[PDB]
RNA sequence: UUGACAUUGUGAAGAGACAGUUUC
RNA sequence: GUUCUUUGUAAAGUGCCUUCGAAGAGUCGAGUUGUUUGGGAAUGCAGCUCUAAGUGGGUGGUAAAUUCCAUCUAAAGCUAA
RNA sequence: UUGACCUCAAAUCAGGUAGGAGUACCCGCUGAACUUAAGCAUAUCAAUAAGCGGAGGAAAAGAAACCAACCGGGAUUGCCUUAGUAACGGCGAGUGAAGCGGCAAAAGCUCAAAUUUGAAAUCUGGUACCUUCGGUGCCCGAGUUGUAAUUUGGAGAGGG
């Protein structure tokens, strides 16, 4: 990424003529893959919501995406999981009973 | 393939359905002997990905373990010695509940070898496991090139040495800076750094 | 784990042998060392490569 | 070797050299660094003043060699050139033909100023420099090129 | 237990250390034991070289980045650029490492050349008959050493733009120091005029 | 994989299967695929016509 | 010994808040 | 070393365009307790509680929100010196 | 009336297998106190002794959810180093690693998840014959709640 040829500073490093190799197929280890997208969403409408999942949606419907995230952050491990688990309900609640 | 479905279906445990199964099944598992012979895997999706194969010479065993902590089994809680080691009741037990399960069925069918195990169920008192054993002397296995490594003697009772998965976990065998102590194996890695090396011409 | 071998400096070793070689001339030392050389042609004794 | 040892001269002498009153006993001091701030205090202050307490920032997971920057001054700097090709360059101080001294190739991270090179111009390829170092260089007609 | 003027020592023998003493009396014994077992591979291994061909590689960190030594294996990218399959190049006594990556043309070039030079210097015995008896070479890395690419020429023109090379070092450091704060002063700037 | 490709036409699902999970997503999957399905009594009856001891799908 | 979570399911009546999903 | 049979309408590697690419869950992760570690707002381990995702996930040795970058693919397996 | 299927049993049923010994070295569990700190509780001794389970000629570890921050490196183990250092510690007594580098040995990999679906292609046993660490015909049985081939991320698969 265009190093500067000097020892210190911002972009510093040895000038060398770069290459940019192949991508690796363990990079994409998390990707969509149509059958999973299908089998997962197929299981959702088999299974439905679990007691902590419903409770979460009645919170967004009442108390908003904030108290939702916080109580989710308590329910799962982290703030990032709570984020996209709440968002997962945003897109449940919009399509399901709001559309 | 129906397997993938089963995998993502068992991943919803508190889903309104599997709770029904978990509840009814946990009643039945508790109604048989603590160690009883599983006719088939109740998770043929998971078992097969741990190395179960449908053929002759694979066994599934179901085994119950009591849950919770390990009480230091001292009489009247009496430690005798300095107060750090005085603790009776908050004590953890470094080996997994699944580790004890594999061992107790391993001690049950000794002729077998223990391939692996998985959690099927639990409640309060007992955690319920299913162990997959491979018969090392059965010719469909012996002649099987993928699984015949198990018939070697160095794989005897691998669950009592912590060479199953639940062992290679609790033993903390893993790469990288979080594992420095237990990596190459703890007492091993220890003994070395506490070895004094002395050369012929002294360094 | 008693110390058995002893380390010597390479150059010191070589200095030693060097001084030891130079004494294979210098007849008196060879004589004073045992070695009945009072009658041999010369020091040092050099001999045909045919040996 | 035990024959030069003084415990041989002390054979017959009853107290071994250790005194009749004061004996030689197990640990009159305690063991090792015991008594550091109490009975052995007069030693540890002087001798090792500063041995006690805390001083500075903690560094977690410090690795040396982030910090590897071996130093060379203009004190030598020409010693980098092999002795033979060296004399060719001393006489024949010139631009357009100037010795190229790669200091990082020599194992050096920064060039310092201990001072007095000859007036030969020298092209010095370095990682870092002292200001005064690099000044003495240009004062003699050389230049410094930074590298990585 | 503290006396005269001496360094404090931390001499660590407070466990049962006499149990864990390891003396090498077999230093010589094992040198032989492993010299036989080398030369007894050189037989059982047939005319094969006794080692595998290794890549040129730039050493890590800032201390050793200046240098280069043999890496583990040859990067599928180079194995294909030298024009053979990996799975075959395994059996030619080339070592191929599938983890290594090429960010460097100059190293990738260097390594392909090193690869063809080996294909040229080797004779591959055919599947069945013949075997034109070949007198094994004991190394590969000795046949195919690694020397440090030359970074420069002997002498060259003094070219002085007078930018002090130091002043450069200071600013390059400052530029990194107040950088995120000059972006905060382009953002606190962005919203109000 | 025959229902997911719709190449299946008439699909049968037993009312046995003690590890029920094996067969349960099928009424869903078939409905999702517009494939007529039916739940037949016994997994052994499915086996006889298919020459197994049991099948649970035909 | 006391409390909380878990083992822990299904109703009814009286309340608790943006019609009933939910809590004493 | 030789020599016999020819395994074949069998098996294998290579270039291009196109379409894809399934990758392990009471796990990972979190709280807590105990223990252990040089690992220090917590190194591993285990116990109970909570319990994920799929452009996701782990790590990046100071807790946290945010925007980036780097690096690997866990929770299944074997293997001589 | 019969014949299945699932589950569970019984046989001195057919044939195999486990135990115990040893335990210097090895994989785990459990686990002290003496002692040091001139007292002593955290700490130290020591993740040691003792007790317990499990192996092999080696065990283990291992083809990265690695290390790094470089111009990057590239499974594991070992020696020399890192280093009595970063760090931990009534920051007391004490403790205490890792990354790079040189070196020894080198070696790589394979499953689950895929419809063979124009054909369960897979397998133990029994029996008979035989060129007997096995081959063949036939017969029971395993097995679709999935045995072969195929693919394992470095990839790879379906097409043209
Ligand atoms: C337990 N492993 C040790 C490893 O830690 C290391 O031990 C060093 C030892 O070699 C050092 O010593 C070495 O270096 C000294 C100069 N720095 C000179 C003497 C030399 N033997 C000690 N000063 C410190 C230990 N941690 O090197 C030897 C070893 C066996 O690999
Ligand atoms: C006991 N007095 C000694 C004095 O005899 C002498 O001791 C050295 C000693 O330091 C060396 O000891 C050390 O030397 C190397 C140091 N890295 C390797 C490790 C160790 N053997 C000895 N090999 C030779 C003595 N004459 O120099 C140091 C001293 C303390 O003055
Ligand atoms: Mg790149
Ligand atoms: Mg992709
Ligand atoms: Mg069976
Ligand atoms: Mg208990
Ligand atoms: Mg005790
Ligand atoms: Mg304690
Ligand atoms: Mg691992
Ligand atoms: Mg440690
Ligand atoms: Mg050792
Ligand atoms: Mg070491
Ligand atoms: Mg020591
Ligand atoms: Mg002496
Ligand atoms: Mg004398
Ligand atoms: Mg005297
Ligand atoms: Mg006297
Ligand atoms: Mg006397
Ligand atoms: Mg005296
Ligand atoms: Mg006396
Ligand atoms: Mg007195
Ligand atoms: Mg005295
Ligand atoms: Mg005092
Ligand atoms: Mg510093
Ligand atoms: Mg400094
Ligand atoms: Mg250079
Ligand atoms: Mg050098
Ligand atoms: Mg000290
Ligand atoms: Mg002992
Ligand atoms: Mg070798
Ligand atoms: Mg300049
Ligand atoms: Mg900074
Ligand atoms: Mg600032
Ligand atoms: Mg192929
Ligand atoms: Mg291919
Ligand atoms: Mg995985
Ligand atoms: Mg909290
Ligand atoms: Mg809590
Ligand atoms: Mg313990
Ligand atoms: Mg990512
Ligand atoms: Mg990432
Ligand atoms: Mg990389
Ligand atoms: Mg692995
Ligand atoms: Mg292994
Ligand atoms: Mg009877
Ligand atoms: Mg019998
Ligand atoms: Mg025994
Ligand atoms: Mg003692
Ligand atoms: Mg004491
Ligand atoms: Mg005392
Ligand atoms: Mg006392
Ligand atoms: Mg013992
Ligand atoms: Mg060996
Ligand atoms: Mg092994
Ligand atoms: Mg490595
Ligand atoms: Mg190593
Ligand atoms: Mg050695
Ligand atoms: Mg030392
Ligand atoms: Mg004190
Ligand atoms: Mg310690
Ligand atoms: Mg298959
Ligand atoms: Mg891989």
């Amino acid at each position: 990424t265009v190093k500067t040829g000097i020892a210190i500073g911002l972009n510093k490093g040895k000038k060398v003529t770069s290459m940019t190799p192949a991508p690796k197929i363990s990079y994409k280890k998390g990707a969509a893959s149509n059958r999973t997208k299908f089998v997962r969403s197929l299981v959702r409408e088999i299974a439905g919501l679990s007691p902590y999942e419903r409770r979460l949606i009645d919170l967004i419907r009442n108390s908003g995406e904030k108290r939702a995230r916080k109580v989710a952050k308590k329910r799962l491990g982290s703030f990032t999981r709570a984020k996209a688990k709440v968002e997962e309900m945003n897109n449940i609640i919009a399509a399901s009973r709001r559309h | 393939g129906a397997y993938k479905y089963l995998e993502e279906l068992q991943r919803k445990k508190q889903s309104d359905v599997l709770r029904f199964l978990q509840r009814v099944r946990v009643w039945e598992y508790r109604q048989k002997n603590v160690i009883h012979r599983a006719a088939r895997p109740t998770r043929p999706d998971k078992a097969r990905r741990l190395g179960y194969k449908a053929k002759q010479g694979f066994v599934i065993y179901r085994v119950r373990v009591r849950r919770g902590n390990r009480k230091r089994p001292v009489p009247k809680g009496a430690t005798y010695g300095k107060p750090t080691n005085q603790g009776v009741n908050e004590l953890k037990y470094q080996r997994s509940l699944r580790a004890t399960a594999e061992e107790r069925v391993g001690r049950r069918a000794a002729n077998l070898r223990v391939l692996n195990s998985y959690w099927v169920n639990q409640d309060s008192t007992y955690k319920y496991f299913e162990v997959i054993l491979v018969d090392p002397q059965h010719k469909a296995i012996r002649r099987d090139a993928r699984y015949n490594w198990i018939c070697d003697p160095v794989h005897k009772h691998r669950e009592a040495r912590g060479l199953t998965a639940t062992g290679k976990k609790s033993r903390g065998i893993n790469k990288g800076h979080k594992f420095n102590n237990t990596k190459a194996g703890r007492r091993k890695t220890w003994k070395r750094q506490n070895t004094l090396s002395l050369w012929r011409y002294r360094k | 784990w008693r110390k058995w071998n002893v380390k010597v400096n390479h150059n010191e070793k070589r200095y030693a042998t060097a001084s030891a070689i130079a004494a294979t001339a210098v007849a008196s030392l060879v004589l004073a060392r045992g070695h009945r050389v009072e009658k041999i042609p010369e020091i040092p004794l050099v001999v045909s490569t045919d040996l | 070797p035990s024959r030069f040892t003084k415990t041989r001269k002390h054979r017959g002498h009853v107290s071994a050299g250790k005194g009749r009153i004061g004996k030689h006993r197990k640990h009159p001091g305690g063991r090792g660094m015991a008594g550091g701030q109490h009975h052995h205090r007069i030693n540890m202050d002087k001798y090792h003043p500063g041995y006690f307490g805390k001083v500075g920032m903690r560094y977690f997971h410090k690795q040396q060699a982030h910090f590897w920057k071996p130093v060379l001054n203009l004190d030598k700097l020409w010693t980098l050139i092999p002795e033979d090709k060296r004399d060719q360059y001393l006489k024949s101080a010139s631009k357009e033909t100037a010795p190229v001294i790669d200091t990082l190739a020599a194992g050096y991270g920064k060039i310092l100023g201990k001072g007095r090179i000859p007036n030969v111009p020298v092209i010095v390829k370095a990682r870092f420099v002292s200001k005064l170092a690099e000044e003495k260089i240009r004062a003699a007609g050389g230049v410094v090129e930074l590298i990585a | 237990a503290i006396s005269k003027n001496l360094p404090i020592l931390k001499n660590h023998f407070r466990k049962h250390w006499q149990e864990r003493v390891k003396v090498h009396f077999d230093q010589a014994g094992k040198k032989v034991s492993r010299r036989n077992a080398r030369a007894t591979r050189a037989a059982k291994i047939a005319p094969r070289p006794l080692d595998l061909l290794r890549p040129v590689v730039r050493a890590p960190t800032v201390k050793y980045n200046r240098k280069v030594r043999a890496g583990r294996g040859f990067t599928l990218a180079e194995v294909k650029a030298a024009g053979l399959t990996a799975a075959y190049a395994r059996t030619i006594g080339i070592a191929v490492d599938h983890r290594r990556q090429n960010r460097n043309q100059e190293i990738f070039d260097a390594n392909v050349q090193r690869l063809k030079e080996y294909q040229s210097k080797i004779i591959v015995f055919p599947r069945n008959g013949k075997a034109p008896e070949a007198e094994q070479v004991l190394s590969a890395a000795a046949t195919f050493p690694i020397a440090q690419p030359a970074t420069d020429v002997e002498a060259r023109a003094v070219q002085d733009n007078g930018e002090s090379a130091f002043r450069t070092l200071r600013l390059a450091r400052s530029e990194k120091k107040f950088r995120g704060i000059r972006e905060k002063r382009a953002r606190e700037k962005a919203e109000a005029e | 994989a025959l229902i997911e490709n719709k190449k299946a036409k008439l699909v049968l699902i037993a009312n046995d299967v003690d590890p029920i999970e094996l067969v349960v997503f099928l009424p869903a999957l078939c409905k999702k695929m517009g494939v007529p399905y039916a739940i037949v009594k016994g997994k052994a009856r499915l086996g006889t016509l298919v020459n197994q001891k049991t099948s649970a799908v035909a």
